[PDB]
């Protein structure tokens, strides 16, 4: 029991999907045919990888996952890369025509023609969990398809499966990847419509991983294989604790008790150590102490914005590795004394610590050195409405000059659709202010 | 007579299952359900907490309660695993995520009812049962939401039988999420309605005794645990073994309770351990009532005693054990009140806990016990001013009021204690 099925929608999605698996099969042992020698129980079994993995009669150990997107080309290279073998081809969902990098098209003109087959497939995963605990989607907010489709897709699973918990994996657009103009407009838009249907969403500032390649790992033009690579280990600490068990394990659920004070409040930062390269790495062991501080420094954040001006809410610390408490509670200790870590007046403020004992794994060709131990912080800081604040203004720019507005209104949306979205946005960005403010 | 044994959820399992792990090797009683003692006493009133079942074989009357598997297949496997009885094993699939409101109105309530089917079952197969039993902890979800419901239902159809929990309290020190206070003001609520004996077991005493008396670096839920079993095997001895002073239930109650919601103890033992020289009476008297020795982090000068049970366990002078008895009372007579004549009551016995020559355990009835429902009052208000992490609740269906309404009972409880601390 306790299942996650995974839904990786657009290109961004479903390339962060690939190496996500990968990874997966690297972490538990498992080959490009879904054969896990390690796996004695033949066809099926209760171990934690289950969760990720269902398995057939034949010993294959197959992703529970869907990858959809509205044009075949990136999904093709899935169908005939190196591990074709481990989906069923159903699992694989393509159209003819992308969105055009078009909310509208995703969500509405183009995405409507496959929304009930993405639905239809996703039930076929879940008819086979004994006791699905909720979903998982990778999607861009800039894409047509990623937050066009993506909405829609939301929209549908809240009313096919209720309250059950949907996270998301968010890719929040950068000058230096993005491929659209709009894509200010498609955030916002995907950001409203939601954000009622999403119960944790963590965003992944393509600007931010771009700089930790070229900073940490001297990638002069890092492309995405190098950004999803990263992108991967930060989301598989994230899973580590669904994946893995242990005494000191801690289930993630637990921690979005703590990440998630209000439904709005949804969107954890994370930061994530260490991002070192081979050479580097080479005779220079990374400490407990030396791992968690970097997740203080600014520049190791997933999401560009600053802590130190805003409030903490929440911190989460997920270790795997070569980490027992004792190392870990010296190095908080440590922290408080010298770091600015001011937590709202009506939040406790202990950290709360998981440590999953499998060692980190690296993908073969990879630019990050394999590490003894690794973390990820999880914290609920007022800062990440920063990452709001930059997409809202790049919106009012366009929009008031209702700059490219005539491709959404020519598929069927309306000026209202904007205002509406901007809005939602306005209040989400006024409720990040109220929850730092002092208690009277 | 008979007690039946009851623990839900994580912790509750995980300090039931040590609990049986000693009073078994205290008994003589192997993981197989066989008797292997030296000593009458032993087997005197095992049927207080053992059915004996075929082959002269001893089963613990316990009732294993979880709504997910984790914490009870590892009691199954552990090394008493195999005594207790395969039908007591009750638990859901779903858990509880730390959330009263799952334990108490809707993933407990899917279960209970097949709960008190096996309470049913073993009640009826007690030729006089006496009371009940429940550990658990107040801060997650199963014990303490399932668990109070548990106690409502079991009040409901055994009303004139004793009530009696082990109920762990949740500390910042020791926590696992921040919702720990709801789910504790709304369980201390349920207590002092629904029981007439609650032993308040505060994960921060515990922590700050391994960490400060017993030197332990970092210390562990085993650890706590450590201290809990032996408090636990030291209160239930008047229960297990021959004795005049607090030998069932009812009596306890008579001589600990003057005031019906006014039931919540403070446990102490001496001596702390994690050593052969063994200690003198005189010394195990004033380590009993240090607070550094209490398993509640309140001062007991803070307040005053209204009753006190002692129990002195191995081969001792009881001659000296009343003198020194007397010595601590008539020293420090100003914490204990004066409107109760002789409030405190020694029992001694003579079998010694496992390692040990000489024990002793404290029981005190003491109005600073309102610090401990302060500290939970004051976490629980931080958050609830403004409202912070409602949703988890309102989305299972309470309303507000009823947090309100566990406030308000709360800081009432508070009240009497002070209004019985100026008398
Ligand atoms: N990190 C990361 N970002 C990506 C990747 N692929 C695309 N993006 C980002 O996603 C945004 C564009 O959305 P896409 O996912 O490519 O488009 P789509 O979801 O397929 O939607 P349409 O093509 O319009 O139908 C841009 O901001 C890109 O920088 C990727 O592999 N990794
Ligand atoms: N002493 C002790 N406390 C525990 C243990 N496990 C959890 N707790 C405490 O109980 C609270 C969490 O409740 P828990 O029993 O795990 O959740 P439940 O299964 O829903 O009842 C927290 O305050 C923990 O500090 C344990 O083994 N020993
Ligand atoms: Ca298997
Ligand atoms: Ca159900
Ligand atoms: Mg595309
Ligand atoms: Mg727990």
């Amino acid at each position: 029991m306790r299942e996650c099925i995974s839904i990786h929608v657009g290109q961004a999605g479903v390339q962060i999907g690939n190496a996500c698996w990968e990874l997966y099969c690297l972490e538990h042992g498992i080959q490009p045919d879904g054969q896990m020698p390690s796996d004695k129980t033949i066809g099926g079994g209760d171990d934690s990888f289950n969760t990720f993995f269902s398995e057939t009669g034949a010993g294959k150990h197959v992703p529970r996952a869907v990858f959809v997107d509205l044009e075949p080309t990136v999904i093709d290279e899935v169908r005939t890369g190196t591990y074709r073998q481990l989906f069923h081809p159903e699992q694989l969902i393509t159209g003819k025509e992308d969105a055009a990098n078009n909310y509208a098209r995703g969500h509405y003109t183009i995405g409507k023609e496959i929304i009930d087959l993405v639905l239809d497939r996703i039930r076929k995963l879940a008819d086979q969990c004994t006791g699905l605990q909720g979903f998982l989607v990778f999607h861009s907010f800039g894409g047509g398809t990623g937050s066009g489709f993506t909405s829609l897709l939301m929209e549908r699973l809240s009313v096919d499966y209720g309250k059950k918990s949907k996270l998301e994996f968010s890719i929040y657009p950068a000058p230096q990847v993005s491929t659209a103009v709009v894509e200010p407009y498609n955030s916002i838009l995907t950001t409203h419509t939601t954000l009622e249907h999403s119960d944790c969403a963590f965003m992944v500032d393509n600007e931010a991983i771009y700089d930790i390649c070229r900073r940490n790992l001297d990638i002069e033009r890092p492309t995405y294989t190098n950004l999803n690579r990263l992108i991967s280990q930060i989301v598989s600490s994230i899973t580590a604790s669904l994946r893995f068990d242990g005494a000191l394990n801690v289930d993630l659920t637990e921690f979005q008790t703590n990440l998630v004070p209000y439904p709005r409040i949804h969107f954890p930062l994370a930061t994530y150590a260490p991002v070192i390269s081979a050479e580097k790495a080479y005779h220079e062991q990374l400490s407990v102490a030396e791992i968690t501080n970097a997740c203080f420094e600014p520049a190791n954040q997933m999401v560009k914005c600053d802590p130190r001006h805003g409030k903490y809410m929440a911190c989460c610390l997920l270790y795997r590795g070569d980490v027992v408490p004792k190392d870990v509670n010296a190095a908080i200790a440590t922290i408080k004394t010298k770091r600015s870590i001011q937590f709202v007046d009506w939040c406790p403020t202990g950290f709360k610590v998981g440590i999953n004992y499998q060692p980190p794994t690296v993908v073969p060709g990879g630019d990050l050195a394999k590490v003894q131990r690794a973390v990820c912080m999880l914290s609920n800081t007022t800062a990440i409405a920063e990452a709001w604040a930059r997409l809202d203004h790049k919106f009012d720019l366009m929009y008031a000059k209702r700059a490219f507005v005539h491709w959404y209104v020519g598929e069927g949306m309306e000026e209202g659709e904007f205002s509406e979205a901007r809005e939602d946005m306005a209040a989400l960005e006024k409720d990040y202010e109220e929850v730092g403010v002092d208690s009277v | 007579r008979e007690i039946v044994h009851i623990q839900a959820g994580q912790c509750g399992n995980q300090i039931g299952a040590k609990f049986w792990e000693v009073i078994s090797d205290e008994h003589g009683i192997d993981p197989t359900g066989s008797y292997h003692g030296d000593s009458d006493l032993q087997l005197e009133r095992i049927n207080v907490y053992y059915n004996e079942a075929t082959g002269n074989k001893y089963v613990p009357r316990a009732i294993l309660v979880d709504l997910e598997p984790g914490t009870m297949d590892s009691v199954r496997s552990g090394p008493f695993g195999q005594i207790f009885r395969p039908d007591n094993f009750v638990f859901g699939q779903s858990g509880a995520g730390n959330n009263w409101a799952k334990g108490h109105y809707t993933e407990g309530a899917e279960l209970v009812d097949s709960v008190l089917d096996v309470v049913r079952k073993e009640s009826e197969s007690c030729d006089c049962l006496q009371g009940f039993q429940l550990t658990h902890s107040l801060g997650g979800g199963t014990g303490s939401g399932m668990g109070t419901l548990l106690i409502s239902k079991i009040r409901e159809e055994y009303p004139d039988r004793i009530m009696n929990t082990f109920s762990v309290m949740p500390s910042p020190k020791v926590s696992d999420t921040v919702v720990e206070p709801y789910n504790a003001t709304l369980s201390v609520h349920q207590l002092v309605e629904n029981t007439d004996e609650t032993y308040c077991i505060d994960n921060e005493a515990l922590y700050d005794i391994c960490f400060r008396t017993l030197k332990l670096t970092t210390p562990t839920y085993g650890d706590l645990n450590h201290l809990v079993s032996a408090t636990m095997s030291g209160v239930t001895t008047c229960l297990r073994f021959p004795g005049q002073l607090n030998a069932d239930l009812r009596k306890l109650a008579v001589n600990m309770v003057p005031f019906p919601r006014l039931h919540f103890f403070m446990p102490g033992f001496a001596p702390l351990t994690s050593q052969y020289r063994a200690l003198t009476v005189p010394e195990l008297t004033q380590q009993m009532f240090d607070s550094k020795n209490m398993m509640a982090a309140c001062d007991p000068r803070h307040g005053r005693y209204l009753t006190v049970a002692a129990i002195f366990r191995g081969r001792m002078s009881m001659k000296e054990v009343d003198e020194q008895m007397l010595n601590v009372q008539n020293k420090n007579s100003s914490y204990f009140v004066e409107w109760i004549p002789n409030n405190v009551k020694t029992a001694v016995c003579d079998i010694p806990p496992r390692g040990l020559k000489m024990s002793a355990t404290f029981i005190g009835n003491s109005t600073a016990i309102q610090e401990l429902f302060k500290r939970i009052s004051e976490q629980f208000t931080a958050m609830f001013r403004r409202k912070a992490f409602l949703h988890w609740y309102t989305g299972e269906g309470m309303d507000e009021m009823e947090f309100t309404e566990a406030e308000s009972n709360m800081n009432d409880l508070v009240s009497e204690y002070q209004q019985y601390q100026d008398a």
